[PDB]
């Protein structure tokens, strides 16, 4: 396949 | 809206230099590639130069490599065409055009003919050895009779009308043909009837030598 | 017209199925705004995104932007009370959340549609004038410290920060984004930095209206939303701050062709290949990065993975572009490593470059781009209705990168095929730019370096330019071929007319000894999609730890084989997930209803006829071995939730018992298990969406005839359909199970206050009480006392029984966390007796609004029905019945419930606690009550034997 | 590179097909009216915006074809094919001029004698005829003279020819055209 409180 | 304006078109001669400028309006030269396409008198299209201001690579045609130089000024939105050593072949109409798409990768191994959606109206360059005034000899008519003028030996577009342009029926002003004398020569005939031998009363015009002949 | 409005964009392009209305505009102070009007929405929502991230932190105060995010919530000068914002939303069925990336700081919230303005007003003050109170500063700094603390042993964060650390140290990309107690408090106290004015200065310097984007979604009309935004946001000052761009790449020449070997926390094996590429953001419409990724990261026949996996070096692969920031991006190819794969790393990378050259030899393909463009068009056209809260946040972030008229369509549709740009990106994917990173615990004791922030063990080498040109001279592999045409691409988007005898809730259309088919034709969304849910029941799935392991491996091996085939289907908007439960197997198929019967059969008859590749079998098993072992490195608060579920369930096998019996799992024993499992089954299904009644009956009857043929499946006895019960705790009792997380330096605790069996009376008793203590729990335990970043409160439901649970991750011992919760519970009861009847009623309506909120997506509605099916209560009209009962409750109904069920000296208090100790642990406030002496659970098996087992909840419908 | 035919003549409403020939595997098409800048028609099969749907972009093997389904009076111009290649290069074709087809007409032929010169110049006029092809020889020798032809008249869509022409003069014009019965001649010699 391909790529996809704080981050 | 998008528009391209050429400038710097004038009369010049081998050994001399000339620089055409392409004012870009409605977009940035920074993104699109700018092209220079010239058209010789009477003949088809010849691609001369092309510059990609983004990827910074230029491309010239084999017909002219050492004599022309392309350049792009980013913030003033202008592409130039430096022409410093000119032949007689260079006498043509020079258009500037852009890519329809943005950031065309110049180093492409394949060729992708995206169109050139916007062209300028082009500036005319003319390369000359002499500017002479047209010698004008007449012609004699013997139901309709063909009268006219002969514009021999002028040098490049000559303007011919008939009676202040009040006569516009039959005014077949022929295209100029370069004689092997290095000179241009055309003839402008117009058909009238064989009942106008009365008569109701040709004006040659060539401003490069201030010539306004009425024979 | 309006001086406060700079411009108003034209028609915002939307899907023809989208019945919401959109208006885009730009304010005088430069704020880009999108207004969404949806008259059906129960929960109005809004969001603001600032184009400033952690890349703009001061070089000394790392993660100042992150810290500022936390601080904006804790008060503004117009609304000075510290928890005014959080309290208001909680009292009006709303929530709130935020995050801080490298370039963005995104704030968002939802709320009852009637109170959109009241919340938006308080939300708008975040940018006008924040208090930045110091007492709040010195408290919330521990929340940031605790938030970073739970990530120190996370293998993801350790690698994420390591990549940043192995670049140019002065490039902003190498900064520490999160921040901790050291960077925020300790150091600024040493060097003497007034952290508060450093906050105030950052707000006025970067939080300018220039770099802001607002999205507001409400029931109000487009014109009224316009007035509301220009009233609260047109005042936001404009500093005209230039958008921070970072043109020069963090990975320049000296960072290229470098090899990294890293020691992880878990027993994992990964290979991380990376390439530096320019910011491909402006080419988003041809999207060359997504194109090259789609082919590289492909999983179909002839793909890079299909070869790298079929020789046992890797099981999963991820390719494509990685966003860095404005000015630079990455192109990555990450893979899972096997035991054999770790030894042949450089040959893996070779096959990668062999595939890259294959794309170079054949060049760009328009047919590939076209079907991508086509599928995206269909995907966008029939896009599921997004939940208001998440919708406004997503858009507000991309409201910067795109024109107003494109924001909805910008990242879906593709217009002009640009192969020339595809060449450029592919040109950058060459061996002289590669950055390799190997993650394995076979590197422990073989490292020099240590990443400062996480303590990551690694070392930097130089890839022998020996090895570099072998990659440069990659011969074209014959097994690598471009994808064939996608046959799973849907063509029939026809919406079948609503049947005459259709039903509002699922109906039992088939009831045999083997099947129990629930069916409901879709009446609310009308998209060409269907939700197929199957549960296969068999007592031989979980009768012992051995059969449990084999059921897992069986389904894991089945999914592994179907992967190549089912990949083209997933791209075509048709996916499936198959996993084992404690009662058997669970099969779910979702997506376009066109070619669902095609995929469903290729699942079932492949399932009934499995032919195990033993090469794969011992790879999957070996992965399962490390999977069970890697639970030791999970979060302490997760270990707490894991143990409680083990305690209160009649039958449940532990991780240790499983991996103990895993060595007893051989291939012949496994293939003697599959027909044994499929020999006798019970299938209960829910088919929901664009299908008729006979369509659903045909789907089910087709599934049986396949199992009956290839597995000779016969029906189970009704006697054998038993489900596990929950351990019944004794009155006035307290049990404590204690363990220790060996990896994380934080503690964890869960406190289960078991109340009673699930019923309309008891549920709304619990749900209302949890609703009232909902905000104060977070405010008292985290905002004020700062026990930990993770503080959770709410109902627990398992095996038909319920109760109130608290979950806290901290660095304090769990026994202190115990006292502070009990001290908080006395604080709550006193807050109930003293709150007004209108305050109490304000809470009732909130809970009612939260539970009457209609599903937006098809699968969202299917989830609730399936939730009533697997729980076997079948209360399809549950929400209406219990909300109606909820509004009849009064203060003393709740008080009496507390004194009986939850009070520290309640007659029917049933309490059980899980204490997960930190890696290194032994053994102003309200005053905690004296607690009874806790019975310590030493053995779980003997624990369960001593207590009764609860009844099973009676089904709402008699069969 | 090489583009055929060089010139084409059909009435309005007809179906015109112009073929370009080939390395890259695509081509563009431009329309240019006499004197003014070239307009883009087709790039890549797909046509440019504003360009009528009567224009078609086709490709059969190594040859690309521009096709006007129903020819219009405003479509009478010269069409160039343009190929973009490697090394950032651009090549055009010599072009194909599409002219108006009409009934064959006979040329009104006159002749004129050489104030005067002072260098011999005599003119042979061929006025208002169709088609353009004609043959003019003099009372004759090799490459003594250039011959000039006009473009189609704006009213009757006809042409006009003037075959130009002091060592033999003062010492002493048959036109073989299709539209005439047999080679006619206006003859005056002194
Ligand atoms: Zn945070």
């Amino acid at each position: 396949g391909i790529v996809e409180y704080q981050l | 809206e998008v528009q391209l304006v050429e400038s710097g078109g004038g009369l010049v001669q081998p050994g001399g230099s000339l620089r055409l400028s392409c004012a870009a309006s409605g977009f940035n030269v920074s993104s699109y590639s700018i092209h220079w396409v010239r058209q010789a008198p009477g003949k088809g299209l010849e691609w001369v130069a092309s510059i990609s201001s983004y990827y910074g690579s230029t491309s010239y045609a084999d017909s002219v490599k050492g004599r022309f130089t392309i350049s792009a000024d980013t913030s003033k939105n202008t592409a130039y065409l430096q022409m410093n050593s000119l032949r007689a072949e260079d006498t043509a109409v020079y258009y500037c055009a852009r890519d329809r798409v943005m950031y065309y990768w110049s180093f492409s191994k394949y060729g992708y003919p995206y169109g050139m959606d916007y062209w300028g109206q082009g500036t005319l360059v003319t390369v000359f050895n002499q500017i002479k005034g047209p010698s004008v000899f007449p012609l004699a008519p013997s139901g309709t009779a063909a009268l006219g003028c002969l514009v021999k030996d002028y040098f490049e577009p000559v303007t011919v009308s008939w009676n202040s342009g009040a006569l516009t029926s039959g005014v077949h002003t022929f295209p100029a043909v370069l004689q092997s004398s290095g000179l241009y020569s055309l003839s402008s005939v117009v058909t009238v009837p064989s009942s106008s031998l009365g008569t109701q009363t040709c004006n040659v015009n060539h401003k490069p030598s201030n010539t306004k002949v009425d024979k | 017209n309006n001086p406060a409005i700079k411009r108003i964009g034209n028609h915002i392009t939307k899907s023809p199925e989208d019945k919401r209305e959109y208006r885009g505009l730009e304010l005088a102070n430069g704020i880009k705004v999108l207004l969404i009007s949806d008259p059906t929405t129960d929960k109005s929502s809004a969001a603001l995104d600032v184009h400033i991230g952690s890349l703009s932190d001061p070089p000394n105060i790392a993660g100042l932007s992150h810290f500022l995010q936390h601080m904006l919530f804790l008060g503004t000068k117009k609304y000075p009370k510290e928890n005014e914002y959080s309290q208001f939303l909680s009292e009006h069925a709303g929530s709130s959340n935020a995050f801080t990336s490298g370039e963005h700081t995104n704030y968002y919230f939802d709320v009852s549609h009637e109170h959109l303005e009241g919340a938006l007003d308080r939300f708008a003050q975040f940018f006008l004038s924040p208090l930045f109170d110091e007492s709040a500063k010195d408290r919330e700094v521990n929340a940031v410290d605790s938030e970073h603390e739970k990530n120190v042993m996370n293998d993801a964060w350790r690698l994420f920060q390591l990549e940043k650390a192995t670049g140019n140290p002065k490039h902003p990309f190498s900064k520490f984004g999160t921040g901790n107690k050291y960077t925020l408090e300790t150091r600024p106290n040493q060097e003497g930095i007034d952290v508060r004015q450093e906050l105030l200065k950052f707000h006025s310097a970067y939080y300018s209206s220039n770099l802001m984007a607002v999205v507001v979604l409400g029931r109000e009309s487009l014109d009224d939303l316009t007035n509301l935004v220009v009233k609260l946001f047109s005042e936001v000052e404009n500093k005209n701050v230039p958008l921070p761009e970072f043109p020069e790449h963090p990975f320049q020449e000296e960072h290229l062709k470098q090899l990294y070997k890293i020691v992880p926390i878990k027993d994992i094996r990964n290979l991380y290949v990376t390439f530096p590429i320019p910011d491909l953001q402006k080419y988003y419409k041809s999207n060359p990065g997504h194109y090259l990724g789609h082919l590289i990261g492909h999983e179909g026949p002839g793909s890079l993975l299909s070869e790298l996996k079929s020789k046992g070096w890797v099981n999963t692969l991820v390719g494509g572009q990685k966003e860095g920031a404005r000015g630079f991006m990455f192109f990555i190819i990450n893979v899972d490593l096997t035991e054999e794969g770790l030894l042949h790393v450089e040959d893996i990378i070779l096959h990668m470059f062999q595939y890259i050259q294959k794309l170079r030899a054949e060049g760009p393909q328009e047919w590939v781009f076209q079907e991508l463009k086509d599928l995206n068009a269909v995907a966008f056209r029939f896009k599921d209705k997004e939940r208001p809260r998440g919708y406004t946040s997503k858009i507000a972030g991309i409201l910067h990168y795109y024109p107003l008229e494109e924001v909805l369509t910008a990242e879906y549709l593709l217009e002009e095929f640009r192969p020339d740009l595809i060449e450029m990106v592919l040109d950058k994917l060459r061996p002289e730019n590669v950055r390799v990173a190997i993650v394995s615990k076979s590197f422990e004791g073989k490292t020099d370096r240590t990443e400062e922030w996480y303590g990551t063990q690694y070392k930097q080498e130089a890839i022998p330019d020996e090895v570099i040109k072998k990659w440069q001279n990659a011969d074209l592999n014959g097994k690598f071929k471009l994808p064939t045409k996608n046959e799973f691409i849907p063509t029939n988007f026809e919406i079948l007319p609503l049947e005459k005898e259709a039903t509002p809730y699922p109906a039992l259309i088939k009831d045999t000894a083997m099947s129990k088919l629930w069916f409901k034709q879709d009446d609310k969304f009308f998209l060409p999609k269907a939700n197929l849910n199957f549960e296969f029941f068999s007592p031989f799935a979980y009768v012992d730890p051995l059969h449990s392991n084999m059921a897992y491996l069986y389904l894991e091996l089945l999914k592994d084989s179907l992967n190549e085939y089912a990949y083209a289907a997933e791209l075509a908007g048709l996916s499936y997930d198959l996993q084992n439960t404690i009662y058997g197997m669970y099969l779910s198929v979702k997506g376009y209803n066109d070619k669902q019967p095609i995929l469903l059969k290729k699942i079932i008859e492949k399932m009934a006829t499995f032919e195990i590749d033993e090469k794969r079998f011992e790879i999957i098993k070996e992965a399962y071995m490390r999977s069970l072992n890697n639970f030791r490195a999970e979060q302490p608060h997760q270990h707490a939730m894991y143990y409680l579920r083990l305690l209160m369930t009649e039958v449940a096998w532990t991780k240790d018992e499983l991996k103990e019996a895993l060595d007893d799992v051989t291939l012949p024993r496994l293939k003697a298990f599959i027909p044994q499992l499929l020999s006798r089954l019970h299938i209960e299904a829910l088919l929901h969406g664009n299908i008729t009644k006979q369509a659903a009956l045909g789907i089910m009857q087709m599934v049986e005839d396949t199992l009956i043929e290839h597995a000779h499946t016969k029906p189970l006895l009704p006697s054998q359909l038993v489900r596990y019960r929950e351990v019944q705790l004794p009155d006035r009792g307290w049990f404590v199970y204690q363990q220790r997380n060996e990896v994380h330096n934080n503690s964890g605790i869960e406190i289960y206050y078991q109340t009673d069996m699930q019923s309309t009376s008891e549920n709304m008793f619990l749900e209302l009480f949890a609703q009232i203590i909902s905000e104060p729990a977070f405010n008292t335990l985290r905002t004020k006392e700062q026990l930990g970043y993770i503080v959770f409160s709410g109902p627990r439901r398992a095996n038909g029984i319920q109760g109130l649970r608290f979950i806290i991750q901290s660095e304090k011992p769990p026994h202190y966390l115990e006292s502070r919760v009990e001290a908080f519970l006395i604080t709550m009861e006193k807050s109930i007796e003293d709150m007004t009847e209108e305050a109490f009623q304000k809470h009732i309506q909130a809970l009612a609004i939260r539970r009457l909120d209609k599903p937006k997506k098809l699968s969202a509605e299917s989830a609730k029905y399936w939730g009533e099916i697997i729980s076997q209560q079948y209360n399809f009209d549950r929400d209406n019945t219990e909300v109606a009962y909820l509004k009849t409750l009064t203060k003393e109904d709740i008080i009496k419930f507390y004194k009986e069920m939850l009070a520290v000296d309640a007659p029917r208090r049933h309490k059980v606690s899980v204490h997960v100790l930190a890696r290194e642990m032994d053994s102003n406030l309200s005053q905690a009550p004296a607690l009874p002496q806790p019975e310590v659970i030493q053995n779980m098996t003997e624990f369960k034997r001593g207590l009764p087992l609860f009844p099973l909840v009676k089904p709402h419908i008699n069969f | 590179m090489t583009q055929s035919p060089s010139s084409l003549s059909a009435s309005v409403g007809d179906r015109v097909t112009i073929t370009c020939r080939a390395v890259s595997s695509a081509v563009a098409w431009y329309q240019q009216k006499p004197g003014k800048a070239p307009k883009l028609l087709i790039y890549s099969s797909s046509l440019y915006s504003g360009v009528p749907s009567r224009f078609s972009g086709s490709r059969s093997g190594t040859d690309f074809t521009l096709t006007i389904s129903s020819l219009q009076p405003e479509d009478f111009a010269t069409y160039y094919c343009q190929q973009s290649s490697p090394s950032f290069l651009i090549t055009f074709g010599q072009g194909t001029k599409v002219e108006i087809k009409r009934t064959v007409a006979a040329p009104s032929v006159f002749i004129f004698p050489p104030s005067q010169l002072k260098t011999a110049s005599v003119v042979c006029l061929l006025n208002n005829f169709y088609p353009r092809e004609a043959k003019v020889q003099w009372k004759l020798q090799s490459g003594n003279s250039q011959e000039s032809v006009t473009e189609q008249d704006s009213k009757d869509s006809t042409y006009s020819l003037s075959s130009t022409l002091k060592a033999d003069y003062e010492k002493h014009c048959e036109v073989t055209h299709q539209g005439l019965s047999s080679p006619v001649t206006k003859s005056f010699n002194r």
